RNA sequence: GAUGGGGAAGCUCCGUUUCAAAGGCCUGAUUUUAUGCAGGCCACCAUCGAAAGGGAAUCCGGUUAAGAUUCCGGAACCUGG
RNA sequence: GCUUGUGACGGCCCGUGAAAAUCCACAGGAAGGAAUAGUUUUCAUGCCAGGUCGUACUGAUAACCGCAGCAGGUCUCCAAG
RNA sequence: UUGACAUUGUGAAGAGACAUAGUUUCUUUACUUAUUCAAUGAAGCGGAGCUGGAUCCACGUUCUAGCAUUCAAGGUCCCAUUCGGGGCUGAUCCGGGUU
């Protein structure tokens, strides 16, 4: 096995930043505030900020990876959706 | 159990 | 009849140049604002051989005038560049060696190297060792400039184009006999395949038209 | 060296590392005595221009 | 405040790094861009005869939206509500319609016949030849036309993305001296005012440069 | 040696970053017009090509008919989390 | 003394005698962080894991090529008196 | 290597024919818009400044192997003061041509 690379495992994969996880989710910050809210997705604190921010001190929101990729399969984003093509 | 199509949901929270 | 190797050095296959220990292309900075307007002081940090090649390099360091960052640029040495020397490029610098300046700004009888035909094409005439081109006149009616150049041709060139003052350094290197094989051998080893060469005569008429007898 | 404490790929100094001491020096030296001078320059050319 | 202070930035040749600027003049556009772009200014720079430069004459705001106003009142029956009177006529088993005649072939057919009262040619038509002897057919029949900016407009008249021709042929009652009205005003806007001028040869423009250097080699032919 | 392009009747050829809209990142309650994403940053090109070039880190003892810096016993080291 | 590694030097060139992956350091300071409590996983110790393929033997006057168990040909390391 | 035709456009000046109202042929001289060559990080091109100094210049860079990067500090209008947030300037304007 060759040499794995830093800030990909651990802290780095448990948490998305907010502005990754609206990037993936292709939606506005608006409806990923009111999808959290439906949800229950709160925002978490890593116990090594530096390793979870590649070595930034600077203050982020981050959620649980897996509660973001759990939030892809709402279907009240595809209404969402189809309210803008209504619009 | 096992999925069908490329991209799942499956339900499990 | 067959093919002579004056036909075959154009396929290229075994007649393509050594490259591979050349420290670059040899070339002035690409015509900027800054060039065009003012001038720009690079700093000569090493003067270096370059393999193939008679005169020695510099590598001069310039400021990126829109990102902070440093810009390095390999010049042809001229006579009396040292390290830690700097060097002024473009329409406002000095008439010392080692600057480059338009041919219009210089006077009548400046001696002149690297010049660029064209301006922008960043240096294409005089620059093997001991070469340098003269600043006959200016037309300045027709913003142009005649020269002379090192095999005695006379030129009209624009005056936009650049030159670095001063003569190209390693001069009165043919003027030692190689005496030896080896020598030669170990001079074209460095530059290409045409190296020794076989007299037409000495060959067969298929080979070469000269042959037979 | 990604291996070693920082303590062995240093020297308590600025540029402590990459510079030596001697250059560190001449550096300081140069950019004192040339911000002076900078500063020499300024008032002396904007005398001149009055003066002018 | 004496923690602040003043620390100008000389951005001058040689000096402090350039600051970002408005760079849109520089940027190199998508090739598609570059063209439809090209392609516009070609039509300005290129002698234009006279047939097509005919057409960047249109009818003036005020007058196209008195034309307007009156075409949308007859802005043809959509599918919703012709299902409501095919149902209306099965009950019974319909008064006469009225309604903007539309479609190049129609229209041309309706000129042709002697049928259409106003005939309203879009000016941004492309192929330019569908269009190109409408106004030349229009004149010889007697039919009184008028260019306008606009295909999109007018599908939005006849309920399409773009129409190439419009035409009124039957008005009501109440609109026969509002059309009238209209013809007389498009008459004197727009015939009368145009007859010359679409006679010449359009785009004789020089580009900005060009036209700075000519005029800076007159300036100095004439005086010294 | 592909792609973007350009040649060739065509099998295919050139070329290897150009001639391309060639993709990543940050901030946001964007003074809100009320269930439609706003403001910015940085930039150059796939892939293949060395069991003698570059390269993270292991040793000793014992053991078999035939294994061995790989097994057993003991003692270490590197990489990632 | 032999072999080998290494150091500081000296001679030679119209010959001045690879690239990249990769690792560290510096400059900078967006920021973050303590009083009855913070900081520091470049100090020590403690926890977990490390996939796939190759690995026998000959390497030659008999295990390779030369129609052969052919006086031919075929790269290299160690080396006693 | 030489010549013809097509690609092939727009002006002005001087000569020809309708027998001294402009429809075309022949020379001269311009222009750009087709076509062609080159470069770039398509960054500073062209014109103008009741811009300043003295037709020309940026008087924002020349003893020195230093440094120059976080929407730029400052000036000045607002905000609702609160960790700070916006606008003009700093850094003139216009263009339908990246050079
Ligand atoms: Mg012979
Ligand atoms: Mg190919
Ligand atoms: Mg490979
Ligand atoms: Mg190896
Ligand atoms: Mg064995
Ligand atoms: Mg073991
Ligand atoms: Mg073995
Ligand atoms: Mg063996
Ligand atoms: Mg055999
Ligand atoms: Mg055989």
């Amino acid at each position: 096995m060759r040499i794995k690379k830093k800030n990909t495992r651990g802290n780095a994969r448990n948490f998305i930043t907010r502005s990754q996880a609206v990037r993936k989710l292709q939606v506005s910050l608006a409806d990923f505030r009111r999808l959290c809210i439906f949800k229950g997705i709160y925002p978490r604190e890593p116990r090594n900020k530096k390793k979870a921010n590649k070595g930034s001190t600077a203050p982020t929101t981050f959620y649980y990876a897996k509660d973001i990729q759990y939030l892809m399969h709402e279907p009240v984003l595809a209404k969402f959706r189809e309210h803008k093509t209504f619009a | 159990k096992k999925s069908t199509t490329s991209w799942s949901t499956a339900s499990v929270r | 009849g067959r093919v002579i190797r004056n036909q075959r050095k154009g396929a290229g296959s075994i007649f393509t140049s050594h490259t591979r220990l050349r420290q670059g292309a040899a070339k002035l900075r690409t015509l900027d604002y800054a060039e065009r307007h003012g001038y720009i002081r690079g700093i000569v940090k090493q003067i270096v051989h370059d393999s193939g090649r008679g005169a020695p390099l510099a590598k001069v360091v310039f400021r990126d005038p829109y990102k902070y960052r440093l810009r390095e640029e390999i010049f042809i040495a001229n006579e009396g560049v040292h390290t830690g020397q700097f060097i002024y490029a473009g329409k406002k610098a000095s008439l010392n060696v080692g600057n480059v300046l338009p041919l219009g700004s210089v006077p009548e009888g400046t001696i002149v190297s690297n010049v660029e035909e064209k301006p922008g094409d960043r240096g294409a005439l005089a620059r093997a060792s001991g070469n340098y081109v003269i600043i006959i006149g200016h037309n300045p009616d027709e913003n142009k400039t005649r020269v002379r150049l090192p095999s005695g041709a006379k030129k009209v060139i624009s005056s936009d184009a650049r030159g670095v003052i001063g003569v190209i350094a390693g001069g009165g290197r043919v003027d030692k006999p190689l005496l030896k094989a080896g020598r030669a051998f170990h001079k074209y080893r460095l530059k290409r395949n045409s190296w020794p060469k076989t007299r037409g005569v000495a060959m067969n008429p298929v080979d070469h038209p000269h042959g037979g007898g | 060296y990604a291996t070693v404490s920082k303590t062995h790929k240093t020297v308590s100094r600025a540029y402590g590392g990459s510079r030596c001491a001697n250059c560190v020096k001449e550096r300081i030296i140069r950019a004192f005595l040339i911000e002076e001078q900078k500063i020499v320059k300024k008032v002396v050319k904007e005398q001149t221009e009055a003066a002018k | 405040n004496p923690l602040t202070h003043s620390t100008p930035k000389n951005f001058g040749i040689g000096q402090a790094v350039q600051p970002k600027r408005n760079l849109s003049r520089y940027v190199k556009w998508p090739e598609y861009v570059r063209v439809q772009r090209q392609k516009k200014i070609l039509s300005i720079r290129l002698k234009v005869p006279p047939t097509i430069a005919q057409f960047q004459y249109t009818l003036d705001r005020n007058t196209a939206a008195e034309t307007f106003k009156l075409f949308n009142k007859y802005r043809p029956e959509t599918a919703a509500e012709k299902k409501e009177r095919l149902t209306k006529e099965a009950a019974a088993v319909s008064p006469k319609p009225y309604a903007v005649k539309y479609g190049l072939n129609h229209v041309v057919a309706l000129i042709e016949n002697k049928k259409a009262k106003l005939v309203l040619i879009a000016n941004d038509v492309d192929p330019i030849e569908l269009v190109v002897f409408l106004p030349a057919l229009c004149k010889k029949m007697g039919v009184p036309y008028a260019i306008v900016k606009g295909k999109a407009r007018l599908g939005t008249l006849v309920n399409q993305k773009t129409s190439a021709v419009a035409a009124l042929t039957e008005v009501r009652a109440e609109d026969e001296a509002a059309l009238a009205k209209l013809v007389s005003t498009i008459d004197a806007n727009f015939a009368d005012k145009y007859d010359e001028v679409k006679k010449h040869w359009g785009g004789g423009i020089l580009g900005n440069k060009a036209q700075a250097k000519m005029d800076k080699r007159a300036k100095n032919s004439d005086s010294a």
